[PDB]
DNA sequence: TGGTTTTTATATGTTTTGTTATGTATTGTTTATTTTCCCTT
DNA sequence: AAGGGAAAATAAACAATACATAACAAAACATATAAAAACCA
């Protein structure tokens, strides 16, 4: 077709009109019609037996990597793995396996606690990474003239934790291990700024992993400072099938990317009848509110006006014979408020409100897939 | 509820018992298991004392240039008396960082209340006067030892509130980031303040980039407020390169008659650090570490820099030395000189006991560059008034032998510049110790072309997985693999052939051809296990299934690392192409 | 045609250019001036937009009064009458 | 028991931040017509 | 060397999509006071 194919020489002259009779617009309908249930057995075949043999191989090779990076994080270098294929089951054991007992074999009894964080999971929010983190470090909390007038705390007590850490014993006490830095939820200027910042601390070890190809994109000279990356190509070809979760792979991509109610699709399937029988309870009164309030087809994403208060959810799955009191109601709803699948919060008069984080459309496609069949 | 479905999980991981050994330190044994433990261990330690002997010099030099830097701003802050008493000095800091502390006088009599603003910090102009209010008048409290409403009516009662009489000043940090209809209305707004007799407001505007960029976006009338008074200081790390130049000769002071730089390695830090002109220091500071981390952890010959190692010498340590380049210019310069064949000998391998004793000669030499090099920096300061020049070029030409070609351009160091002349000497075994990059380390590590090592992975992949011929055949499907691709490696060959908007449905049958028919149905049935899979094959359209699952879940792995735009949602059949090979 | 007029220079007329504006000769382009009430005043001073952000001369303005206004009320004896009509 | 202090529940206010709807501006798509130089002669 | 003729360019009408901002919601950040609850005593 063309003459060029790489280079800025190929960009100019691989983007040509093309004339109307030239263009050969096929469908995609005129396809084999492949169900969802001998996707996942082809894929699982090929990504299970398909060229194994050299991935093997290749993974006993950057196996011998191993101490090259860990000299790398005792001298305050946060260390980032780029490649094609998915890095996870590298990257966690790399740090479960074998960085996080060596370090604490070499700072002399328990290991340092490893916090991973999956930054494919298009819910990922740094409020409740940084939640997780004053849990482990137990940091000196916010005094009143450090907190200026609204400022942030989520950033304020960083700033405050990195003079505190600047007089301490060069220890790593934790390591967070970032998948996919430059996901959905994470890519943002919010949760990188966080991530910057807290990297500065050289008693914490960064290890993280990119897949999207302008990822250096997402830092600046002072980004880049406060992480000062060293990098690492890892490409491996592996298949990503924990990535291919959170996001329709029917579909081929075009599944929005940013919702996370395709990942809760996935949840749903290994589950409690009872706990799938409160969660379709959910939906479908606040399927009732999000008709009623809005007055309106399109899609608008659900928050705390169209969901259901607590006390009042408890009446309805106390009727249905799901919950029994208050206590079993709350322990069965924190599996779904910790991933992020529904969400409690209070309003101004002291209701406490329960609310799923889902469109409309989004939520009557999930009602009818995978609830509804009983 | 799997934890690979969640965000944020921690891992407390389990560790064995003990794993009986002291080991537990980062560097291998190197000669492939050759060396000995005891070198291992002294290595690391005569690693870590000549890497904190660098940054403990380091780190003084970046605690001067804030000492410095407090100082200069504090002596251009105060003392202007003007004599017409209605306007604000303004502080221009050209290039600085937003970084740099500012101590206040003391100064009784006077409150000096230092306000800062960043741009997150200045949504709009009563923000920016709600916290400047608030924090003056919660840093006035503080040195006090009712409410009040934040606004400029606190500035009119301050004295009838505090006794004293008052002097704010404002530290804007990232005024390239604010809006500067919000900073001409806020400039504006303290404008109002020079009719109270008993305050004096003096702003410092931390412009990263550029003066003449600011006063395009202020309004008109507002410039000719700020130029009653205004003091340009220009505030960089890069500025005469003063403090680069100390960073490098500490660098150069560690590694004293010890380790050399190869002018290979000089000018990639040379040109490195052009690319980055507002944080040069750190980066700096991160390709001198790196590099003298790479030395540490590659050379079994690194523990031959302290002289008490040299009495370990072993032979394993005489086969590999005897490799380097100028030992066999320095045995080609005795063939050609002394015909006789026994000296020669009595240097090389056959003679056991000559050739360690060849090498217990040639450490002790200083290598005196590196002192003339600062004895060249010191006298071309202090004689000829010169400021503006880098150590690191300096050292660059001195390597070569072009340091009078690089002095000339001043124009006044002619009466001396035989007296500074130097030519340098190759000595023997230095390419042993020596920091070099010909093998492309830090150019990969440290500033990797990052998309050109995606797309030469996805289009070449041999370079990648490891091509093996006796392991396949015992395999599933290892005659599979040297007849296919990985997908993700096929698929992008077709991508890179195909013009800028590719229809899904041709670039699906474009794909389909090149697979083998026969041997993925031949590995989709050697799996005797799976009764499911096996039905799939049965059916006569099998390889149009199988080939579709797998060409659509490398079309979206396309897509979220972004080589692939699908174009015109509601239409999902025809996509753009995002990233050209090369570029 | 034709003692000279001088012609003030790009950085001259930026002054003038500020002057008009605030005289109320010259609006930003498609600008929401006061608002109703106090919400949407408030809701206006948080928003950022976006030709405070562009550069200076690049603002796209519009006219308060036209041409055609313009040639009537500026007397026939100015030596600028003559290109109040194209 | 008893007063006093401290925490909590309830209640409202403030500032930042993120979502959505919509009118207008931009951009792509198709069809007719004209100019430019590559590839055969 | 001439020349055919297909690629490239231009224009114009129309459709489809993106963009700037208005309006608002909600969460973080903040204060207040009566009632509970410890708690000395």
């Amino acid at each position: 077709a063309s003459s060029f194919l790489d280079t800025f020489e190929g960009y100019f002259d691989q983007r040509k009109i093309v004339r109307t009779n030239a263009k050969s617009r096929h469908t995609m309908s005129m396809a084999p019609d492949v169900t969802r249930e001998e996707f996942s057995l082809v894929s699982n075949f090929f990504n299970e037996n398909f060229q194994k043999r050299p991935r093997q191989k290749l993974f006993e090779i950057q196996k011998k990597m191993f101490p090259q990076y860990w000299f790398e994080l005792t001298q305050g270098f946060s260390l980032l793995f780029y490649g094609v294929g998915s890095k996870r089951n590298f990257l966690e054991e790399f740090a479960i396996d074998y960085l996080s007992p060596k370090i604490a074999y070499s700072q002399l009894v328990n290991s340092i606690p490893c916090l991973i964080l999956n930054g494919y999971n298009p819910s990922c929010n740094y409020r409740d990474v940084f939640k997780e983190i004053t849990d482990l470090l137990v940091p000196a909390e916010l005094t009143r003239s450090e907190t200026k007038y609204w400022g942030n705390h989520v950033i304020l007590q960083i700033q405050k934790m990195i003079d505190f850490y600047k007089n301490q014993p060069l220890d790593i006490k934790l390591i967070l291990v970032v998948h996919n830095l430059d996901g959905p939820s994470i890519r943002k200027n919010t949760f990188q700024t966080m991530l910057s910042f807290l990297s500065v601390i050289r008693q914490i070890a960064i290890v993280a992993s990119t897949d999207h190809i302008y990822a250096p994109l997402l830092w600046d000279n002072m980004k880049a400072q406060n992480y000062n990356f060293v990098f690492h190509d890892i490409s491996n070809f592996e298949p990503s099938t924990v990535e291919s979760t959170f996001q329709d792979v029917m579909k081929m991509g075009k599944s929005d990317t940013s919702s996370g109610a395709e990942g809760a699709k996935y949840v749903l399937q290994s589950l409690t009848v009872n706990s799938k029988k409160m969660y379709k309870l959910l939906i479908e009164t606040q399927m009732q509110n999000m008709g009623n309030l809005s007055a309106n087809t399109g899609p608008k994403r659900g928050t705390q006006r169209t969901g259901v208060e607590l006390k009042l959810f408890n009446h309805l799955c106390a009727a249905d014979f799901i919950a029994s009191n208050e206590i079993a109601l709350r322990s069965m709803l924190r599996e779904f408020i910790e991933h992020k699948m529904a969400n409690i919060t209070k309003n101004n008069s002291g209701m406490e409100i329960i609310w799923v984080p889902y469109t409309y459309a989004e939520l009557e496609k999930l009602l009818k897939t995978v609830l509804n069949t009983l | 509820f799997a934890d690979a479905q969640r965000s944020h999980y921690t891992v407390y991981p389990s560790l064995p018992q003990s794993n009986k050994n002291d080991k537990h330190i980062p560097f291998v044994k190197l000669l492939s298991g050759k060396e000995s433990e005891v070198n291992v261990e002294k290595r690391w330690e005569l690693y870590h004392q000549l890497h904190s002997h660098f940054h403990d010099q380091v780190d003084h030099i970046i605690d001067n240039i804030e000492a410095d830097l407090k100082a200069e701003i504090s002596d251009l802050l105060y003392s202007e008396t003007t004599q017409k008493r209605r306007c604000f000095n303004t502080i221009f800091l050209l290039g600085s960082d937003s970084t740099t502390k500012i101590e206040l006088k003391d100064e009784s009599s006077r409150y000096n209340v230092l306000i800062e603003l960043t741009p997150k910090e200045s949504p709009n102009v009563r923000m920016m006067l709600r916290r400047s209010m608030y924090k003056l008048y919660s840093a006035a409290d503080a040195e006090e030892h009712n409410d009040v409403s934040y606004d400029l009516s606190l500035v009119e009662n301050f004295k009838r509130l505090f006794g004293k009489d008052l002097a704010m000043v404002f530290n804007f940090k990232d005024v390239d980031s604010i809006n500067f209809n919000t900073l001409d209305n806020f400039i504006i707004l303290l404008k109002s303040a020079f009719k109270y007799d008993h305050v004096k407001i003096s702003l410092i505007f931390n412009i990263n980039t550029n003066l003449s960029n600011i006063e395009k976006n202020l309004r008109q009338s507002t410039i000719r407020l700020l130029k009653r008074n205004y003091h340009k200081l220009d505030v960089s790390s890069n500025k005469g390169f003063k403090y680069g130049n100390q960073i490098f000769q500490s660098f150069l002071d560690t590694v004293d008659g010890k380790l050399n730089l190869s002018d290979r390695f000089v000018e990639f830090i040379l040109s490195k650090m052009a690319n980055n002109t507002n944080h040069n220091l750190q980066l700096l500071t991160k390709m001198l570490d790196y590099s003298l981390m790479s030395y540490f952890f590659q050379n079994a010959f690194s523990v031959f820099i302290d002289p008490v190692n040299v009495d370990f010498l072993n032979d394993d340590y005489l086969k590999i030395l005897s490799r380097c380049p100028t030992f066999m210019f320095f045995v080609e310069g005795l063939i050609k000189q002394h015909a006789p064949a026994d000296e020669i000998l009595s240097l090389l391998t056959n003679k056991n006991r000559g050739l360690e004793e060849f090498f217990v000669e040639f450490l002790v030499r200083e290598n005196p560059i590196n002192g003339h090099a600062k004895f060249v920096a010191r006298f071309l300061e202090e004689e000829l008034n010169i400021t503006n020049f880098n150590l690191i070029e300096l050292y660059h030409n001195l390597l070569i032998g072009k340091l009078d070609s690089y002095l000339d351009r001043w124009s006044a160091c002619k009466e001396y510049k035989d007296r500074l002349h130097f030519e340098p000497i190759d000595t023997i075994f230095q390419e042993l110790f020596t920091l070099d990059n010909r093998s492309g380390l830090l150019t990969q590590s440290i500033f990797p072309s990052y998309k050109s090592n995606i797309e030469d992975n996805l289009l070449s992949w041999e370079q990648v997985l490891p091509s093996l011929d006796k392991e396949n055949y015992d395999t599933l499907s290892g005659d599979l693999d040297k007849i296919m691709a990985p997908v993700l490696g096929q698929l992008f060959k077709l991508y890179r052939e195909a013009n800028m908007t590719i229809n899904i449905y041709d670039f699906y049958i474009a794909f389909r051809e090149t697979l083998p028919k026969e041997e993925i149905l031949n590995f989709i049935r050697k799996d005797p296990s799976n009764t499911k899979l096996l039905e799939l094959a049965e059916t006569p359209d099998a390889f149009d299934k199988v080939a579709l699952i797998l060409f659509m879940q490398a079309i979206f792995a396309f897509e979220n690392m972004g080589l692939i735009k699908f174009q015109s949602t509601k239409s999902y059949d025809l996509v753009e192409k995002c990233v050209w090979r090369g570029i | 045609r034709i003692n000279t007029i001088k012609l003030w220079l790009k950085k001259d007329v930026k002054n003038v250019w500020e002057n008009l504006v605030q005289l109320d000769f010259f609006t930003e382009k498609s600008a929401v001036g006061l608002r109703d009430n106090a919400t949407a005043a408030f809701y206006a001073s948080n928003y950022q937009f976006q030709g405070t952000m562009i550069p200076f001369d690049l603002r796209s303005y519009q006219m308060q009064i036209i041409l055609q206004e313009l040639r009537r009320i500026i007397p026939k004896s100015n030596m600028y009458y003559s290109w109040t009509q194209l």
